[PDB]
Order: structure tokens, then C-alpha cells, then sequence
RNA sequence: UACCUGGUUGAUCCUGCCAGUAGCAUAUGCUUGUCUCAAAGAUUAAGCCAUGCAUGUCUAAGUACGCACGGCCGGUACAGUGAAACUGCGAAUGGCUCAUUAAAUCAGUUAUGGUUCCUUUGGUCGCUCGUACUUGGAUAACUGUGGUAAUUCU
RNA sequence: UGGUGACUCUAGAUAACCUCGGGCCGAUCGCACGCCGGCGGCGACGACCCAUUCGAACGUCUGCCCUAUCAACUUUCGAUGGUAGUCGCCGUGCCUACCAUGGUGACCACGGGUGACGGGGAAUCAGGGUUCGAUUCCGGAGAGGGAGCCUGAGAAACGGCUACCACAUCCAAGGAAGGCAGCAGGCGCGCAAAUUACCCACUCCCGACCCGGGGAGGUAGUGACGAAAAAUAACAAUACAGGACUCUUUCGAGGCCCUGUAAUUGGAAUGAGUCCACUUUAAAUCCUUUAACGAGGAUCCAUUGGAGGGCAAGUCUGGUGCCAGCAGCCGCGGUAAUUCCAGCUCCAAUAGCGUAUAUUAAAGUUGCUGCAGUUAAAAAGCUCGUAGUUGGAUCUCUCUCGGCCGAAGCGUUUACUUUGAAAAAA
């Protein structure tokens, strides 16, 4: 007997057909457009979207006044509009089935750093976040997969210790200054 | 900037004769503040001696902003020596642990198990 | 398998204790006492987890062995002492008195009472029997025996006990129209007025209860504890008045409170 | 994501299986920079085991004429600390393994009005019509004499 | 007296009895003060009896894998029942004496098998299912195999004893001593699994106990079982390439945007690593934090399988020549080999990928949903017939005491449906 917890789960699904040309092209389009590292990030976002769709599809078979349908559907919709994937105007259970993978990929911190102009390209945004240059509110965030909530969008600064936003030159600049 | 101390979840525990609190330490560009400096700061903040203030469990947040730990200010030093874990006392030089390892004690006990009477004192 | 067990696994401990799953393998196995193992709260859980006066079980021992804790007027130095329903926990050093009343979620709430109300308690009588040359005895849910009870007190009634003397000062009969709290099952912690009792000879009687907000539920006869006469409770109720809120109502109330205060 | 594809023929439509395809769990091969959580002698051998450890325990409150320490007046009965030993409690919990086991174990349900219950908790405990200002004998620890190659022997 | 649905319950009364191996009514200890030889307050410990606190034990109802190449089984060795007892803590063929001849079975008894401990549960799964569950929670069982016991509230206990069987140890051969399916570790087995480490600081447990102990448990070491996050580069100037959601009689200005083995050049960014002080923690045992150094082939160099089809991606070049080999399947190879051995290039996943085996989906190839039986595998030669399965139409407030309901009762029963109660957590 141990005080440890063995609860864990896989966060992606490997596709059934490994060599579908259209699937490969679409996944490469997503990777290139959003600057992802491998197909596992695409499959992870696919898995989260599939689980959300599955919950919505199950809740849509219940009666429209079933208290569990009301509670759980309202919670799911509030969560979906919290991270900005779903517009609050479209807050019915049937609009969850209309969401795409790119809506969830848009909310990534990599995409948001690229969009807010802190980076010149999406890959630059990835290397920026991974190099402790980007902070959300007051917290330095190293994870490009960080899904930014709506209330957190307005606060994505350039860190208070990063050379680009905080005012301490890095190793390269300091060495070049010491050369002269 | 300089180091700042706040005490989040302050409580007065009369049952152990102390005040227990959660300590937030703002050190925006420094290493995690040594426990001794935090103890001096708490002594200044609470108008007492830093010898009745025991602080522990300090975790620094990712990114280097602040540190969060627990602290306890005792009513007196004897109440501290009575209510404190021995290791937190030894961190102040008020307690010294035994030198022998577990193995030595266990083998000595089993050796004495094989003799009867005052000869037990003659083992080891 | 031979003789009694002395350990309680953390995941096998009662859920209403609200214990973690990563703080060790074991849970405090409550000592034998007035209340059942699953229907109690060890003193260590109350002092360390609820009141948070102690950070570890060793500090609970340090508190208890100073004799700062009394339960039903008696100084208890056992950190696994089972304190159960209606029990009064007195801490004279901090001058605070608690009563163990179930929260609507079926958990022991940290409920503070006045020193005037800490002088008594309510006890559900479990049996009445005549013994030992005609002396009638009454046994309550505290497993405490009282000789010479009032002849009108029968089983399932509720007696008020003066803790200092332990003698019955008053009682409420188990009758339709008397306030009661549910002490077991799904309706645990709910408070309402008794409205019906369908008797099933040879099996469990079912008591119907109507909540102050109009909600009606049912329970077994062994799960009813009469609090007061009529709609008026004889003890101070917890923060919630025994009215269970649906999860939708709970979410709405939480959101409204957040909007109102912050 | 309620999915199929190659293969019998000169060619065709089928039956039908083989092969592919994805997860999962063991072993293995090649390769491996960071960080978190985490399984791990189950399968074959419930096969065999060197060595060490894994169960002991004293409060103001059972028994202290061990100076083994110890001082305050020390023929103050017992200052006190305290090894040993007698006494009490525990050692029936925990941990391991899955050999046996097919209404057996087990699960849910119910019963003990058909039983036992250390401990905890609350009661009862002058209810008995005939030296008590305190009775008896051992025995450990301790001292001393040994036996056996050998033991937690005596 | 009181209670239950129900006592041969509880309480009461009477005549007695009370185990040589009789049972209850305290010869016990500490701390504080106290008033006439007074009377005392606060505890500790110990009896007896009652009170499911914790249980244990033993019963009820329903549910358990394959097998008929197992169809009858049990009744001397109690089988089913009845009466009296014995034993047991108690109910009971638990055992005994006597009597009866019963009890189970195609609704699968009995026997056999099980790489069978049961369940919570796990993998997979549209719906339906199929496999798995030694494994940390609950229950059971065992401590080499059997058997028998002591002590005790509790054990048929094995880190208790007694004996036999198997194995094995020391011996001065007279004797003595064993039990890792506890934690490490060793041998053996095998395709198959880690350190003879630190600590009781946490969680709890035990004890006379605030103090002692705990290979329970924690903490580290080994760790590509597995799971999560996530580097191996970003930007710009400079050939050039193309378009041109920009301007012009093809032309061209393409910095008006986006690529590009360019080992071009340029400055920025940073962590892998080494190191320092903290912090962590029982003990720096990592992560986090600060600081020093730390990238141009950023040599600080990503691999594992493939390139005919299935199936993504070369009938390019060199070698071999039905050889060597490849190839899950179809197939390649006998002188242009799209398939072998290699170079280059390409693509799939990527700190991971290939292989063997078991299993799930695929499998509507086990079909309840949901398959088939003229000829592809398949309807018995034919009829009768007991279990089994299925079975035509019909049939439109239950009385009381207290005559506002504060209040009733027996209304033919089942299945079905809805509800309610109760139902460990993980």
C-alpha cells in the first residue's frame, strides 16, 4: 500500500488509417498554420474537441427540461465561452457541434502571442514562450499550449525580466558589450 | 526592489501558545530569501524577538516572483521548546539529535535480547 | 481475520470526513465509544482538519494532553475519540463551544454554540427496559444509560440532557408535526417537520418529512432524530437551516453572492 | 468517426477465409536531451534460502535497601534519576502471496426472538443479619557455587 | 410494571440448589489542602452485571466459467426427515441411539477440467457485446506439506509450541537448532521484474505511554511498464525563385507579402550542461529561485521503419543474377531487380519507433440487436411424441374510534412500468 495516486490518462488518439492522403494534408496544414511540433498536438486538440462533442451529443438526447441536461449543458457552455472558443451569443447545446479544431487552436498561447504582435511569426512566438519571455498577467508561462481565457487575453505582456520587456540584456548582448 | 513580507492566513492558536500564519515573500529579482532574514522581518513586523519565530515550507513560484511558506510565532521560548518539532528546534541550534544510526540501535537491541539481567548493560 | 482490526485505510475511511488521498495510507481509526465508526468524527479530524488548530497529528496530541478539550462536559485525551451527533465540544482555553450537527451535504459542520447552549444536548432514546427489581432504564444514541426516566418517554423520542448532571430535563415525543433531522441515508442532514409514518411490521418503518421550503422526502425510522416540538428546534441550527438546495440553486446562489460581495 | 483494403479468374459477380489496419498488455531490438506523476520476481518454482532488520512498551499515579548515578540534616521508612527483574498490556493488527477453493469463497439483501464479545462509553457496585490503623507464604532482580563443544539451556 | 408483528422477553412471586477444578460485596497507587482521636476534595488502577462501540460466528433470498466422449447421484463412511440426548458460545445429523425411506436431477443433478481466489474494477466497444481482474480497496485462504494444541476476549497463530513427512544447519556425534508467500539481498526458474540504502519528519498503529517502538509507512537509488508537459532553433540584410486579394503598349518596377542543402553575413534570444548561495527536507535527496560561465557546422550533429500494391514515399545509380536474400499477403530475384546488398533522394511517426505473443474492434466470419442451410459449408429418410418454446376473439371512494379531515382498511394475486427507501470509498 502506497499513498500515491495512479490516476492518469492519455490525451490523444492515433488515427485508424495511418496513411490517408487527405488526413495527412489537413494535419500538415494545421501544423504549419499554428506552428505545432508534431501530429500529436493536432490529435490532442482533436481529442478534446471529440470529448466535448460527445458530451454535447449525449446531452442533446435528454429532455430539454431535464435538470441534469440543464446543469451540465450550462456548465459546458460556460466553459466553452470562458476560453473564447464559443461566442456567448451562440450559447445553445446545438452550437457545440458546430465548433472546429481551429477554434481551439486559436486560443493557444503561441497563437495569441503571434496575434497580439509580440512575435513576428508563429514559430518566433513558440520560441518566445519557451524562452521565458512571455507572461500572462503576473505569471511567466513557458507552455505554448496554454489555452488563454477571455478574461486573460487583455493581460499578455512581455515579462518584467525579459530583455524585450523588462530591461536586462541577455548573455549574448552582455558578452558583446564586454568585447569592446 | 526589496524583499516584502505579508502574512495571509493569520490565526491565534492559544491551544499551542502561538500565532500561525502563511507568509508571502516578494523578492522580484533575488534568490529565495533565507529563513533567517524572513524571521528578522517577521520579528520587526510583530514586535517580538526572532528567536520565537519558526518558518518553514517555503516554495518559490515558477517565474521567480514570490515565495510562500508557513510561520509560527510563539508566546515565549519555553513554549516554543515545548510545542515545537525537534527538527525545527535543531534548525535554530536548540536541540541535538542522537548520533547512532538505525542499524546500530536495532542490532544492539537484538544483541541485548540474547542476555538476561544486568548483562544487558554489558552488550555494546 | 483473527480478532479485531486496528487500522483504517484512507480510502476506506468515511467520505464525510473529507480526507485527502495523498496524505498517507491510513486514516485515524476512531476508538470504540458512544458513536459508531462510520457515524462519528475523531477528535484528531475535528481539531486538525476542521478547526486547523494543529498542523499534524502530533500537535493534536499536544493539544489534547493539555486537557484543553472536553466532549459532553468530560475532558477527553484520546485523539481518536468518536464525537458524534449532538455532541458538545468545549474548549475553555479559547472559550468556544461547538455542537456536531450534520451539514446538508451529510458532513459534520463546524457549528459554534453559545456557552448557555453548551450546557445541554439532545439524545434519541434507543430502548426502554425494566430491570433490576423494577427500575426502568432508558438507553439513548450516546449508549448512555439513564435510570428512572419519565414514564411517558418511549422509544424514538428525544430527551434533553443536562450535561453536568446527565439527567433528563425535558423530552419531545416522536409524533407527527415535530421537527426532525435525518441522521442517515441520502437525506442525511436535512431538517423538516414529520408528516407521516407508514408502519411495516417485521421490517423498517418509513417516516415522511416535509422541509420548511415545502420539499418532501422519506427515510427509515432509524434515521429520524426529533430536534424540537412543532416547527421550533430546541438547538441552534447550522448555517444552512437543513434546507437542501438543488445543484442549480447552489450554483445560482454562489454566483449571486460573488456578484453581490466579491 | 456506426469506415474497410490486397489475394482464387483469360476476365466477371459471389461465398469464404488468409493478409493488412487501429487500440491494449507482457517480453525484446535499435535510439534517448529536459521536466512531472508513476508500475516493478504475478505468470515458470505457494521452489530453496547465507546475512541484517521487520514488536515491543512506564506515567504524578503497580513492585526500587543495584551508590549504576545522586544531595538538601542523612540511625529521617520511602529525597530524586534510573539499568535490571517481577507485574500489566500488546504480540490475533499490519505486511506478503494467490496454492487451495465452482452455491464453496464472494456480492447485494436480510436474520440472530439462535450466540460470543478484550477495549471504549454510560449505568449498577453498604441491596446479603454477624488484625481492618491493613493479614499469609513464595519468588525474581541482586550476592554466591556450578554443568554442557553448543542455544534467548539452565 | 415495561416491550415486540410475534417470546417460552423483561420485571415480580414461591420451594430449593450453588461445582474441592464456588462468584459478586476494593487489604491497591498519586496529588493538594483541610476543623477535637474525626470526617473529606481531585484523580490513577482493579472486580461483577447490564447496555451490537468494535467485531466474530452462523443462517435467508438471488446471482458463478467450460464439459454429456459425465445421466443418474446420496443411503456400510448420515444420505433426507422425525424423537431423545451428546458436544458446541449458540441454531443444526454437528455427533450418537431409535424410528421413517427419504433427499437431488435435462429448469443439467453427480462427475471431470480450470495457465479459477470472489467482488469494487480494467482494455476495447455506435447500439448490442467480447476478453481480462495475482496486483495497493473490501471479503477469503495460507505461511514447506499435513495434523494436534497452549495462552488468551480473540489463533487451530506459525517473526507461538508438539509430532510426522520433505529439505536443510552446528556437533567435541552425547546432542542442539530450523521455516523470507515481511523489507532488502542470494540461488534456481524462466521471454519476463529494482537497493543487503536513509528515517520515524508525515499517515497512522501499538504500549504503563505528551516521552518508547514500528523494513507498517516515508524518503531517496535502479526505471523508455506506462502517463502528462516539452528543446534540437528564431529574426534580418544579401543571389535567386515564383505568384502578384500592387502599378504598366508583352515587357518590367517584383524590399508591395510569402519559400528557398545559400555549410553567406549579421547581430539578438535561450536552455542542456558545469558551478554558487538560498529554498526543499528528519538529513540540500530533486523541482523551483538568484548569480557566474555556457551556441554558427549553433559537431550542443534524432532516431526507428520503409519507398511495386495493400499504404505515404524513386521502373535513379552501382553490385548480385532463381544465388544471396526480400516478402505479414499478392509477389521480387534466372543480366534495364520500381521489391535483395548499397549510395543519393524521398515519407511516416518522432524522443521515440520496429518485432514476437495474448486480447478488443475490424467480425453482420458466432449474428439477442444481426448471419446462413436449392446449386458456394449446411434441412434429420419419414411420422408420432414427453419436458422446453409459443399459443385466436371476447368482460367499461376496503366499513374506525373524534359526525371540517385534523383521519381510516384490507382491498384476488403476479409479471410489467413509474416512484420512494436503503445501498463502501477508490
Amino acid at each position: 500500500p502506497v499513498a500515491r495516486s495512479w490516476v492518469c490518462r492519455k490525451t490523444y488518439v492515433t488515427p485508424r488509417r495511418p496513411f490517408e492522403k487527405s488526413r495527412l494534408d489537413q494535419e500538415l496544414k494545421l501544423i504549419g498554420e499554428y506552428g505545432l511540433r508534431n501530429k500529436r498536438e493536432v490529435w490532442r486538440v482533436k481529442f478534446t474537441l471529440a470529448k466535448i462533442r460527445k458530451a454535447a451529443r449525449e446531452l442533446l438526447t435528454l429532455d430539454e427540461k431535464d435538470p441534469r441536461r440543464l446543469f451540465e449543458g450550462n456548465a459546458l457552455l460556460r466553459r466553452l465561452v470562458r476560453i473564447g472558443v464559443l461566442d456567448e451569443g451562440k450559447m445553445k447545446l446545438d452550437y457545440i457541434l458546430g465548433l472546429k479544431i481551429e477554434d481551439f487552436l486559436e486560443r493557444r498561447l503561441q497563437t495569441q502571442v503571434f496575434k497580439l504582435g509580440l512575435a513576428k511569426s508563429i514559430h518566433h512566438a513558440r520560441v518566445l514562450i519557451r524562452q521565458r519571455h512571455i507572461r500572462v498577467r503576473k505569471q511567466v508561462v513557458n507552455i505554448p499550449s496554454f489555452i488563454v481565457r477571455l478574461d486573460s487575453q487583455k493581460h499578455i505582456d512581455f515579462s518584467l525580466r525579459s530583455p524585450y520587456g523588462g530591461g536586462r540584456p541577455g548573455r549574448v548582448k552582455r558578452k558583446n558589450a564586454k568585447k569592446g | 526592489d526589496t524583499v516584502t513580507i505579508r502574512t495571509r492566513k493569520f490565526m491565534t492558536n492559544r491551544l499551542l501558545q502561538r500565532k500561525q500564519m502563511v507568509i508571502d515573500v516578494l523578492h522580484p529579482g533575488k534568490a529565495t530569501v533565507p529563513k533567517t532574514e524572513i524571521r528578522e522581518k517577521l520579528a520587526k513586523m510583530y514586535k517580538t524577538t526572532p528567536d520565537v519565530i519558526f518558518v518553514f515550507g517555503f516554495r518559490t513560484h515558477f517565474g521567480g516572483g514570490k515565495t510562500t511558506g508557513f510561520g509560527m510565532i510563539y508566546d515565549s521560548l519555553d513554549y516554543a521548546k515545548k510545542n515545537e518539532p525537534k527538527h525545527r528546534l535543531a534548525r535554530h541550534g536548540l536541540y541535538e539529535k542522537k548520533k547512532t544510526s538505525r542499524k546500530q540501535r536495532k542490532e544492539r537491541k537484538n544483541r541485548m535480547k540474547k542476555v538476561r539481567g544486568t548483562a544487558k548493560a554489558n552488550v555494546g | 481475520a483473527r480478532g479485531p482490526k486496528k487500522h483504517l485505510k484512507r480510502v476506506a475511511a468515511p467520505k464525510h470526513w473529507m480526507l485527502d488521498k495523498l496524505t498517507g495510507v491510513f486514516a485515524p481509526r476512531p476508538s470504540t465509544g458512544p458513536h459508531k465508526l462510520r457515524e462519528c468524527l475523531p477528535l484528531i479530524i475535528f481539531l486538525r482538519n476542521r478547526l486547523k488548530y494543529a498542523l499534524t497529528g502530533d500537535e493534536v496530541k499536544k493539544i489534547c494532553m493539555q486537557r484543553f478539550i472536553k466532549i459532553d462536559g468530560k475532558v477527553r485525551t484520546d485523539i481518536t475519540y468518536p464525537a458524534g451527533f449532538m455532541d458538545v465540544i468545549s474548549i475553555d482555553k479559547t472559550g468556544e463551544n461547538f455542537r456536531l450537527i450534520y451539514d446538508t451535504k451529510g458532513r459534520f459542520a463546524v457549528h459554534r454554540i453559545t456557552p448557555e447552549e453548551a450546557k445541554y444536548k439532545l439524545c434519541k432514546v434507543r430502548k426502554i427496559f425494566v430491570g433490576t427489581k423494577g427500575i426502568p432504564h432508558l438507553v439513548t444514541h450516546d449508549a448512555r444509560t439513564i435510570r428512572y426516566p419519565d414514564p411517558l418517554i418511549k422509544v424514538n423520542d428525544t430527551i434533553q440532557i443536562d450535561l453536568e448532571t446527565g439527567k433528563i430535563t425535558d423530552f419531545i415525543k416522536f409524533d407527527t408535526g415535530n421537527l426532525c433531522m435525518v441522521t442517515g441515508g441520502a437525506n442525511l442532514g436535512r431538517i423538516g417537520v414529520i408528516t407521516n409514518r407508514e408502519r411495516h411490521p417485521g421490517s423498517f418503518d418509513v417516516v415522511h418529512v416535509k422541509d420548511a421550503n415545502g420539499n418532501s422526502f422519506a427515510t427509515r425510522l432509524s434515521n429520524i432524530f426529533v430536534i424540537g416540538k412543532g416547527n421550533k428546534p430546541w438547538i441552534s441550527l447550522p448555517r444552512g437551516k437543513g434546507i437542501r438546495l438543488t445543484i442549480a440553486e447552489e450554483r445560482d446562489k454562489r454566483l449571486a453572492a460573488k456578484q453581490s460581495s466579491g
